[PDB]
RNA sequence: AUAAGAAUUAAAUCUUAAAAACAAUUCGUUAAGCAAAGAAGUAGAAAAUAAGA
RNA sequence: AGUUCUAUUGUGUUAGCAUGGUUUCG
């Protein structure tokens, strides 16, 4: 089964923090029998409002990063809860991919008609 | 459980498409009640199942 | 040379008094109820005039202000040269309500006290007798 | 959310108004009594079934009195049944 | 009501109580 | 319809069959062609050991690392591969190339190429199949019949003269255990 | 005195706007011509 | 000689809009020569031109303000992705080349620019000043007038705006009517919307907030269900606000950045033509080569063959006009 | 603006991108064709010579 | 210009067909022809102010009714003494009164009265389309 | 061949809604299109809009 | 049967709203397109059911 | 006691009080338990439930 | 009608989350 994973990481995080986090992600993809398909960076944008993360502080942006890997059903609720307690990571949201409005094929001319 | 009616079907099937004669229907309809045990055996509060 | 070829009569060059859309039978009293919010919410000026009442704000505001009334007496005044000069010539409304006016459409379900009248007979009756033989 | 006025070239006065529009149209008042005391399931199944079964009815005679208001406005006359096979020619 | 708001009243006395001992 | 350029597409017989996209590594360039040439067979091809010094003198031309050298040595003397084969074997079977089926055929046979069973034996016994019916002789009922129970995955089916003469999840795991393809 | 038919009502509004214009240049010819013949009858 | 387009569309509104009437061909060919020939013969009858030649009628109301609504209602409905314009560029679609009628109007400008110049030489350089900057007085005055369907018709003609009849505010589905820009948003690209198309989300939601109903949005069902999904999607990850419409910079929709600036640069070269979109393009195509670039190629390669075509049709008609064109007619037809 | 409010630390790929282009086209160059896109090409071949 | 229902079934009129409406002439023709044949019989005409100012409003079938309980009586009760024809051109309006009338009627109506109130066939007796 | 229709009667019954304040569906949800209703042709005159998907796949 | 030639004429052919636009009984809103009788709509599939009676396909008769 | 807050038809119980950390109002920050406000026309298939007063 | 697959899921059970009335802390 394939999805796609949306992270938002703060801006405290580092890129050593970044692959740290994508080394769990595809030990667990692996644990259940997975292959991690693609992973990209999708720049820094800002929040549509101020992100007040508990215990963590306030932000008004993030870098957001995606993977999509395709694996067994449980291993999701592992990687949810990885992300979650991941302390960088701002938001985050893993979806089954579909066939034609995914990131993988459905990728560009999303907002020029022409 | 889609692959195991496949493979049931194919051990009871008249032909290779055959999914409607009453042997297959009888070996698919063992394999969903055997699926929907299992479901309810998890998910005990599921009460339509 | 090339030209329409046919009279201008589509109705929304000639708008007519219609209803264009319909709707269920409502019941008369409840279409009445909701009629007359309507009434109420769009305030019928059907006061004794429009310029009574800037009349009235403006001498009450001189008899406040018997002394300082050149500059105290400003607001009131423009209020009332602007309801002068608008509604100088106001003659009152002389149209049927609304409610007879959709009864006329027949918008309205008949209820036990409300039918719509049968219809005339007496007055459309017109009857000319001829010879017919030979 | 929060509607923002600015009151600039205008009245106070207009611009509470159309704050109190704004609160209206989106039932802010409705919905603070509503929350203000407890609402049993039941009176709730009433209520919306009543405003669901009135509302339209409310449209559909604010439609007719602007068509009733509009006509008398132009002085429009009662329409008669489109005759067919009328020609619809110029007389020119 | 008049319990909880007491109760929490009590003990935040006690919490600053203590901590200015401390 | 290339989503960016510049860019190397491979035709098999007027068929695409893979499109090296730009920014691509030189092995997977040295790849590239090696497939293509495997798939179209005076004519040589420079020694994988030698292959590493011709892509250098090449780059010198036009403007090495220890791994680098080994990774183009090893690609570029890999053999023909499953996908090359099968798409080859198809093709021939649809061709109806007795010759080339039989050696196609043979070559995905060959001992070495076992570990592709998984991905060969069905393609394998058609064409064994195929070669059969397709002889100019009238096909051996005989030879036919042990080629029809290896793809049926039975003989109950077959003339009766042609036929040839414990834990709980062990035993209701063989329920949906089929042998057929 | 005779003018097209086409087949579409975009036509028919370009031809209005081509007309519009070029009654306006020729509104403006006009005057300069008879601003040279003015000239030209107080130069003679 | 300064030519019209010399003298009096430098001016901004003026000097916006331009069309062509004939098509522009390099010195030393046939077609330049004959040019030059009808140029100076127009400009020698022109001298020798009558009055009765340059009489011209009082402006009035093209349309009845009621008309104007029906036409534009139609156009709408000809075109319901699109806006109504008069594609003046687009005109060979519509009206013939033969047929054309701003032939008139291109002979009008070269005699009004004969004319001025004329004047220039008889009267004095400092009047002749005077007479332009009045025309380019006249012709702002003027600009805005010419397209029955717009407002500065109305206005320059003083007709008070139309005071259309009431319609009901609740309707039936089948009624339902949404703007052009609303159209193109509900239907995406032919593809169901997702949380990823934050360039959209804006148009169904309130300024309040609140996603809007679908008598409001005119979507279908399923499209208004997709819409809320993807709405409360963007919501949960933070890139899409809850008690207001997004800001300016949060319309970029979820994709890679670069690829939106190829998109980006792609439409504006296309649309309007930007050589610094086409260079920096250009620059891109070899920086960042893992974006995709195949509608920009598509069009370079489009318009490459065009030139080609044309430079062969040039040939041939210089060697002696050719068939091609009948063709264009005959064939067409035939076809 | 606002330092605890912006972003920074990023690249202007942008920028440098419009840079590179000036060597192409020169900044003191022609902002737009003769023909300005779809639409104007389209008039150049419907539009007739003499 | 429309908010309303759109129909998708035409129904078809076969009283009123072209070949239908000939069969009303030939059989009307000879009943008229066969009472003018006769002497001293009148026939009445009645039809509606709005079709028709010079006509009198007032006749001897005329009954007037003016009674709340005489609401059920007919006007044209009385016709049948003088007229041996009521020729109508409103039996929509005239059905309750000219139902079981004993003098022969000759009604004039368009299909779209006939389909919408059907009943008027139980008090015309000759049609003309 | 000429075949009589199948009945119309189906297994489970018809939609319920759980009494009180949960607002589950006992049996069913709000979409279901009983046996005995009109087609989807005559349920949906107009067909779909012309800026609805021609592609309903996701 | 008009119901549905009349769409697909008007699909094909949008221009065909224009005439008689601003004679009442052409009623050329969305969800309507009701013409008169007299129309070029109406005419068109007119002509394209009397083909069709006379033993055509719905596209032959069209074309 | 008293005022203020709160509440009421009007009052009272109740809370704070003498320069304020939580009576009440404004502003931040977490914490806790809880969870149909916003998005679906019982309307349009001819589709219709019960002689009468 | 039933079985299989196909596209879609405001249906029922589900680990966790975003938001929010209320109370809470300063």
């Amino acid at each position: 089964v394939f999805y796609e994973t949306f992270v938002l990481f703060s801006k405290r995080v580092q890129r050593a923090d970044i692959r740290q986090l994508l080394k769990q992600q595809e030990a667990l993809i692996t644990k259940h029998h997975g292959s991690m398909l693609a992973v990209r960076d999708l720049g820094w944008r800002k929040t549509a409002f101020r992100v007040i993360k508990p215990r963590q502080g306030i932000f008004w942006f993030g870098r957001l990063f995606y993977f999509s890997f395709g694996a067994n059903p449980a291993a999701i609720t592992e990687m949810s809860q990885s992300l979650q307690s991941t302390n960088g990571v701002l938001r985050h949201a893993t979806v089954r991919m579909k066939k034609r409005h995914n990131l993988m094929t459905y990728n560009h001319h999303i907002h020029a008609r022409d | 459980h889609s692959w195991r009616k496949l493979q049931l079907c194919r051990l009871l099937q008249r032909r290779p498409f055959d999914t409607g004669s009453p042997a297959v229907q009888l070996a698919c309809l063992t394999e969903k009640i055997l699926n929907v045990r299992a479901h309810l055996l998890r998910h005990f509060r599921d009460q339509q199942k | 040379m090339n030209g329409c070829s046919k009279r201008k009569s589509h109705r929304l060059l000639k708008p007519v008094f219609e209803l264009q859309q319909s709707f269920p039978k409502i019941q008369h009293w409840q279409g009445a109820e909701i009629l007359h919010r309507l009434k109420q919410k769009e305030k019928d000026a059907a006061v004794i005039h429009p310029c009574i009442d800037t009349w009235g704000d403006y001498a009450q505001c001189l008899r406040r202000y018997p002394a300082t009334s050149a500059a105290r007496c400003r607001v009131e005044s423009d209020r009332h040269t602007r309801c002068l000069q608008q509604h100088g010539r106001w003659k009152p409304s002389d149209s049927l309500e609304a409610l007879k006016l959709l009864e006329m459409f027949k918008v309205f379900n008949e209820t036990a006290r409300f039918k719509y009248p049968p219809p005339p007979v007496h007055s459309l009756v017109r009857g000319c007798a001829f010879p017919f033989s030979d | 959310m929060s509607c923002h006025r600015h009151v600039f070239r205008a009245a106070p006065a207009a611009v509470f108004a159309s704050v109190q529009r704004w609160g209206r149209r989106n039932n802010v008042h409705k919905l603070t009594l509503l929350v203000q005391t407890y609402e049993k399931p039941c009176v709730k199944r009433t209520r919306i079934a009543e405003e669901k079964a009135y509302y339209p009815r409310w449209f559909y005679l604010r439609y007719a009195t602007e068509v009733i208001r509009y006509s008398l406005k132009h002085h429009l006359r009662l329409g008669q049944a489109l005759d067919p096979n009328d020609d619809q020619r110029l007389d020119a | 009501g008049r319990s909880k708001v007491l109760i929490r009243r009590l003990k935040e006395r006690a919490k600053k109580e203590a901590e200015k001992k401390a | 319809a290339l989503p960016s350029v510049p860019a190397l597409v491979c035709f098999y017989r007027k068929k695409l069959y893979s499109v090296l996209a730009p920014g691509a590594s030189d092995v997977a360039l040295l790849r590239f062609l090696k497939e293509a040439a495997d798939l179209s067979e005076v004519c040589s091809r420079v020694s994988p050991e030698n292959v590493a010094e011709a892509v250098h003198g090449a780059r010198v031309a036009a403007a090495l690392t220890e791994t680098e050298a080994v990774a183009l040595e090893g690609a570029w003397a890999e053999r023909k591969d499953v996908q090359c084969l099968l798409t080859q074997l198809g093709v021939a079977m649809t061709r109806e190339q007795a010759e080339e089926v039989q050696t196609l055929k043979n070559e995905l046979v060959a001992e070495d190429r076992s570990e592709d069973a998984v991905l060969t034996g069905g393609r394998r016994l058609f064409a064994e199949l195929q070669l059969q019916l397709t002889g100019d002789s009238p096909p051996d009922r005989e030879a036919l019949s042990t080629l029809l129970s290896d793809i049926l995955g039975s003989a109950l089916s077959l003339p009766e003269s042609l036929q040839p003469p414990t834990g709980y999840a062990e035993q209701w795991a063989s329920l949906y255990q089929i042998e057929g393809y | 005195d005779v003018q097209p038919l086409f087949t579409s009502g975009q036509a028919y509004w370009q031809f209005e706007i081509a007309k519009s214009q070029a009654n306006h240049l020729l509104r403006i010819r006009s005057v300069l011509r008879r601003m040279k013949a003015q000239a030209e009858a107080a130069a003679q | 000689s300064p030519s019209f387009e010399q003298q009096f569309l430098n001016d901004k509104l003026l000097g916006q809009n331009t069309l062509q009437f004939t098509k522009v061909s390099e010195k030393g060919t046939a077609d330049a020569l004959f040019a030059e020939c009808l140029e100076s013969i127009r400009h020698r009858r022109f001298k020798l031109d009558p009055d009765v030649d340059n009489r011209s009628s009082e402006a009035v109301e093209k349309l009845t303000q009621e008309e104007r609504a029906i036409a534009e209602k139609i156009f709408q409905r000809v075109d319901p992705e699109r806006k109504i314009a008069p594609r003046l560029e687009s005109r060979g679609c519509y009206i013939d080349p033969l047929w054309d009628p701003f032939k008139r109007v291109e002979e009008l400008q070269q005699q009004v620019a004969q004319d001025l110049t004329e004047y220039a030489k008889l009267v004095g350089a400092a009047e002749a000043r005077r007479q332009r900057l009045l025309v380019r007085a006249s012709l702002r005055r003027q600009y805005r007038m010419h397209d029955p369907l717009s407002e500065g018709h109305r206005r320059f003609f003083g007709a008070q705006r139309a005071d259309p009849f009431p319609t009901p505010h609740r309707v039936h589905e089948r009624f339902w009517d949404p703007s052009p820009d609303v159209r193109v948003a509900l239907k995406n690209n032919n593809v169901p919307i997702s949380w990823r198309d934050l360039h959209i989300l804006h148009h169904f939601v309130g300024e309040n907030g609140l996603i809007l109903p679908r008598r409001t949005t005119h979507a279908s069902r399923y499209q208004q269900r997709c819409i809320f999904k993807a709405i409360c999607m963007a919501r949960r990850m933070a890139l899409f606000p809850y008690d207001w419409k997004p800001t300016q910079g949060e319309l970029m929709p979820v994709m890679d950045p670069l690829q939106y600036l190829v998109d980006e640069l792609t439409s504006r070269y296309k649309a309007t033509g930007d050589l610094r979109a086409d260079a920096m393009l250009c620059v891109m195509l070899s920086k960042y080569p893992k974006l995709n670039y195949f509608r920009y190629l598509q069009y370079k390669a489009q318009t490459q063959k065009s030139e080609v075509e044309a430079m062969q049709q040039q040939e041939e008609e210089d060697r002696g006009d050719f068939s091609r064109l009948l063709r264009k007619y005959k064939r067409a037809t035939t076809d | 603006k606002s330092i605890k409010k912006k972003i920074t630390g990023t690249d202007n790929v942008f920028r440098h991108i419009m840079e590179e282009s000036f060597a192409v086209l020169p900044e003191d160059g022609p902002e737009f064709e003769e023909d300005g896109g779809v639409s104007a090409k389209q008039q150049k071949s419907q539009i007739l010579s003499e | 210009m429309n908010f309303n229902r759109i129909p998708t079934r035409l129904s078809t009129h076969y009283v009123c067909d072209p070949y239908t409406t000939l069969m009303h002439y030939r059989r009307t023709f000879k009943f008229l022809q066969a009472l003018k044949a006769k002497p001293n019989c009148r026939a009445l005409c009645l039809g509606n102010k709005n079709q028709v100012i010079s006509w009198p409003k007032h006749f001897d079938g005329l009954t007037v009714v003016t009674s709340a309980v005489a609401a059920q009586s007919s006007i044209l009760s009385s016709a049948s003494v003088y007229y041996s024809l009521i020729i109508c051109l409103d039996p929509v309006l005239f059905a309750k009164h000219l139902y079981r009338i004993n003098v022969p009627v000759l009604g004039v109506c368009t299909p779209r009265e006939i389909h919408e109130h059907p009943e008027i066939l139980k008090v015309i007796d000759y049609l003309l389309p | 061949p000429v075949v009589f229709p199948h009945t119309r009667a189906r297994a489970g019954g018809k939609p319920i809604m759980m009494r009180g304040k949960s607002g589950k569906w006992h049996w069913l949800g709000p979409y279901w299109k009983p046996p005995w209703a009109p087609s989807n042709k005559a349920r949906w005159p107009t067909g779909p809009e012309e800026w609805a998907w021609s592609d309903p796949t996701r | 049967k008009y119901l549905s030639l009349t769409q697909a004429v008007l699909k094909k052919y949008p221009n065909m709203r224009f005439q008689d636009c601003y004679v009442d009984g052409n009623d050329w809103s969305k969800g309507n397109d009701s013409y008169r009788a007299d129309h070029p709509v109406m005419q068109f599939v007119a002509l394209q059911l009397r083909l069709m009676n006379l033993g055509l396909d719905r596209h032959a008769a069209f074309r």
